[PDB]
RNA sequence: UUGGAGAGUUUGAUCCUGGCUCAGGGUGAACGCUGGCGGCGUGCCUAAGACAUGCAAGUCGUGCGGGCCGCGGGGUUUUACUCCGUGGUCAGCGGCGGACGGGUGAGUAACGCGUGGGUGACCUACCCGGAAGAGGGGGACAACCCGGGGAAACUCGGGCUAAUCCCCCAUGUGGACCCGCCCCUUGGGGUGUGUCCAAAGGGCUUUGCCCGCUUCCGGAUGGGCCCGCGUCCCAUCAGCUAGUUGGUGGGGUAAUGGCCCACCAAGGCGACGACGGGUAGCCGGUCUGAGAGGAUGGCCGGCCACAGGGGCACUGAGACACGGGCCCCACUCCUACGGGAGGCAGCAGUUAGGAAUCUUCCGCAAUGGGCGCAAGCCUGACGGAGCGACGCCGCUUGGAGGAAGAAGCCCUUCGGGGUGUAAACUCCUGAACCCGGGACGAAACCCCCGACGAGGGGACUGACGGUACCGGGGUAAUAGCGCCGGCCAACUCCGUGCCAGCAGCCGCGGUAAUACGGAGGGCGCGAGCGUUACCCGGAUUCACUGGGCGUAAAGGGCGUGUAGGCGGCCUGGGGCGUCCCAUGUGAAAGACCACGGCUCAACCGUGGGGGAGCGUGGGAUACGCUCAGGCUAGACG
């Protein structure tokens, strides 16, 4: 006994997928933004973290990230960057960072 | 209007936390005469500044943790055991009547 | 089943003389004339004292009975009746007396009340201008009961109005014989009423 | 998106409507917002119609689409009468 | 002041105590005897057992590409092949709906629900409004074609390709994050530098109009979390707790939070009943009651919870998602025994259980809802019919006349009384039944004019139903059940003989029965009447209103004093209780009053009024509370 009301399922999984490759993408971004500052690579941590907050915003311009969920994003890795490079001062490009 | 409450300040063992003694009075459904009930409210001192014997006014704050939902407004008049001990001696009583054992 | 049964039984069972057949129940006949004990074998036999619910009873019944209503109506009358600011006793009897039928008995359209349900149920009667079969209607005051048109011409109705010309109308009704109509005026007060009961005893009966 | 739609309250044969506020999913006979006139079909009297034009152009004004139907006896009120 | 009735029963007799019993009202009822009609309402209360069959959510070609079957037309002299337009059909990709609506009450004693509040801890699709913009570049996967696995359900792999699917880049009205400052004051607002983020097109009446698109502020509606108060029984349940209570950091969410984790600390609750057990969705209301109160929460409405049992997440504005998904379990079915397919607590229905609860009906006309520019599609939401005296309300089985009184049946003091105006018989009316006419509900969307605005004109369209209803004609045309000792309205004969039997209670019955069984007669009620069950009532017999304890049941064997309850005279402050005022709330339906609708009423509409409780503001201060001061009559020395 089929229904046509499924192709919803036969495409939450195409939308599963999608989610998917693009939060992990984040996750992975940051946590490579982050052992930067750690080393103090004040140049290419914010060339890195600059590829975050765009992926970051764009998946809130799309259905994965919630929509505020961007913004505790987003400040959760500002936040994180800038203490630790605190142990070596000076950010050379000042890209992600207002002061 | 969030809710305001007055009372007594009778734990001070916890971290930033005071438990407030509050008294409440009302006539009975029925029964018509003035029963006086009670509550414990868990309040929240950041600069653990309030306290025991002091009595505090209460106020409805943003959650904080599983049951203490109420931050402390300002004090009313400190030095006050007197209230306290009746909290205390309420305790006490209750290690007595019960099925472990009876004694003097 | 609105009862209908032996009638003149009743007129006799009450001791008071019940006027259920109109012309007959005036003859040296409507029973009560020349045998006024009560139905039965034990007619003739002496009467014990009367239980105080026997007294309210048989005068709820005596009220009931006059204008043969269904128990089951008569108390929703009471009952509403008494939801009604006034005298629980009086509005009781001024409902009673705003009913179609009963309207087009006092209006002496009819020989009797029996007589006068079957000349609605069968639809001889106006009202305002339209048929009404139902008897439980109420009339309000200021309402224009009539004949039908159809049922002019007929040989019952036609012998009771030629009786109407020498009866004076209840104080609370107007007719106009010359044109078979008749209107209500107001509710009737006790004062108005002849009828021969005691409505504190059958209000009393209903509080048992 | 809040309506504004009929409601039946008449009975078996004897529909009665009542023209209302209301989100759209919500049941007919269910919990309205603020009730703005009433509406009988078969208009026994002289009467079967109200609306009270100064609300109804609220809601209007607020955001709130109509019924086909409704909005038909919106109308007839002079809800929309721009003269 | 619109409101309150009691009786029987312990004795030889009396009074009190006291229990038992009854009369009343009510039901989603069931059972018995009886059973004509209509309107409105209502109908699994038990196995949240198991469930065949069908139907219960879809819809858009004015988002994109094709398959099948066929028609018309082009390029071909012709043929094959091919190009366009098109009908039908199918599914796919994509959007929107599936998170509503419908069921049900298992669980749940809880912020679950009620009520009043908070959110500087939040979100919100579509709708409305307001501001800004849509520039350039590229990609994937079905369908489709080719191949393989499997019994099956279904699946694998290779290749093509469109789009309002997806992704990149630029613009940035704006918006996000960090940092700084100004204001505010828990994560509110302003602002500056840095950084990051937009977007689709389609249709026509195609130089403009419609639909749709993007960012942002606002609105509206809807909802998350949180707090005060309220919320059943057992103490023959008294101590419960280890993420348990709190803290710091981190995670996670729309967001607060032990929600989760790590570490730190040793807490948190309980006789104002913790924990344990039992039971039960909550409420507006509803039943009863003079009221307080008790009982209840189906039908309708609101909130919650589950959708065979348990677990989990995805997608999404929203789900942890009854007719979507993953896993385990129990069950049922297909099976080549490897492995699968199922979930009526949707409608109807089946079976089981039971005292007991319906038609596999009609319609999509109306009202609503989804999708659509629309025509329109879906809509067992719904509107209707049908079945059930299950309730209620209305209706009938006739009316008038007619004996000092028929017959028959009963009673007798045998003379007569009774059934009884009852019948018969007289006349009159005329439900049923028959013919004819025959409905509101229904006017929109659409179309046309007008400016797709306002305004105006035109068309279509009923399940009920040929039903209601009107006209005409027209037959005299169902009655039953309980009861007749007291309570309790209604009394005789016979049969019987502590038997047979009645019986709510007291009791009745052993040859004289107003109490058994029939009969005449009588009372009560009438398409109904009884019965049993259950709720309130009587019962002031759990006693707030409104009880008691010498002997009727009842003072603790006595003292001590803990918690608690309660407390003298005068003065003042505060004004928490307490009282008055204003205000928001107290949805709707119901109840009430009034007016009206359907020939009445039941039922329904419309309008008015009332209210306890809580929020905020304002006021009063006797009395209670509190603080202060003073007294001496209580107490103590
Ligand atoms: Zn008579």
């Amino acid at each position: 006994r089929n229904l046509s009301a499924l192709k919803r399922h036969r495409q939450s999984l195409k939308r599963r997928l999608r989610n998917k490759a693009k939060k992990s993408a984040i996750k992975t971004l940051s946590k490579k933004a982050v052992q930067l500052a750690q080393e103090g690579k004040a140049e290419e941590a914010l060339k890195i973290m600059r590829k975050a907050e765009s992926l970051i915003d764009k998946a809130a311009k799309g259905s994965t990230l919630h929509k505020n969920a961007a913004a505790r994003r987003k400040s959760r890795l500002m936040r994180k960057v800038r203490q630790l490079l605190e142990a070596a001062g000076a950010p050379l490009i000042g890209g992600g960072l207002s002061a | 209007p969030k809710k305001v409450l007055t009372g007594v300040v009778v734990s001070d063992k916890m971290q930033k936390t005071v438990t407030v003694l509050v008294e409440r009075q009302f006539p009975h459904p029925l029964y018509g005469k003035v029963i006086k009930r009670s509550k414990k409210y868990l309040a929240h001192d950041p600069e653990e500044k309030y306290k025991l014997g002091d009595v505090v006014e209460i106020i409805e704050s943003r959650p904080i943790s599983k049951r203490k939902r109420f931050r402390v407004l300002r004090l009313v008049e400190s030095g006050r055991m007197d209230l306290v001990e009746k909290y205390l001696i309420r305790r006490q009583n209750y290690q007595s009547l019960s099925k472990r054992g009876g004694k003097a | 089943g609105r009862y209908i049964g032996p009638v003149c039984r009743l007129c006799r069972r009450e001791g008071v003389k019940l006027y259920l057949k109109g012309e007959r129940c005036y003859s040296p006949k409507c029973a009560m004339e020349r045998r006024p004990y009560p139905p039965g074998q034990h007619g003739q036999k002496r009467a014990r004292r009367p239980s105080d619910y026997a007294v309210r009873l048989r005068e709820k019944q005596k009220l009931r009975r006059i204008y043969g209503i269904s128990e089951r109506q008569f108390r929703n009358l009471f009952e509403e009746a008494s939801k009604k600011k006034g005298v629980t006793g009086s509005v009781f009897l001024g409902l009673l007396e705003s009913r179609l039928d009963n309207v087009v008995y006092r209006l002496g359209f009819a020989v009797s009340r029996r007589q006068a349900r079957q000349l609605v149920r069968h639809g001889h009667i106006t009202v305002n201008g339209r048929r009404v079969d139902l008897p439980s209607y109420r009339v309000r005051p200021g309402d224009e009961i009539a004949v039908a048109e159809k049922s002019r011409n007929l040989e019952l109705i036609r012998q009771n109005l030629e009786a109407m010309k020498g009866r004076k109308v209840g104080p609370w009704l107007s007719l106009d014989v010359e044109g078979m109509k008749g209107k209500f005026l107001r509710l009737p007060d006790r004062e108005d009423l002849a009828l021969p009961v005691n409505e504190q005893l059958v209000i009393e009966f209903y509080s048992r | 998106m809040v309506k504004i739609r009929l409601a039946r309250f008449g009975s078996k044969h004897n529909p009665h409507y009542r023209i209302v506020v209301t989100d759209a999913r919500r049941k007919r006979d269910g919990k309205y917002i603020e009730k703005i006139g009433y509406y009988d079909p078969r208009k026994t009297t002289p009467d079967w119609l109200k609306v009270d034009v100064e609300r109804a152009r609220y809601w209007l004004s607020v955001g709130a689409q109509p019924t086909d139907t409704a909005r038909r006896l919106l109308r007839q009120a002079g809800v929309f009468r721009q003269e």
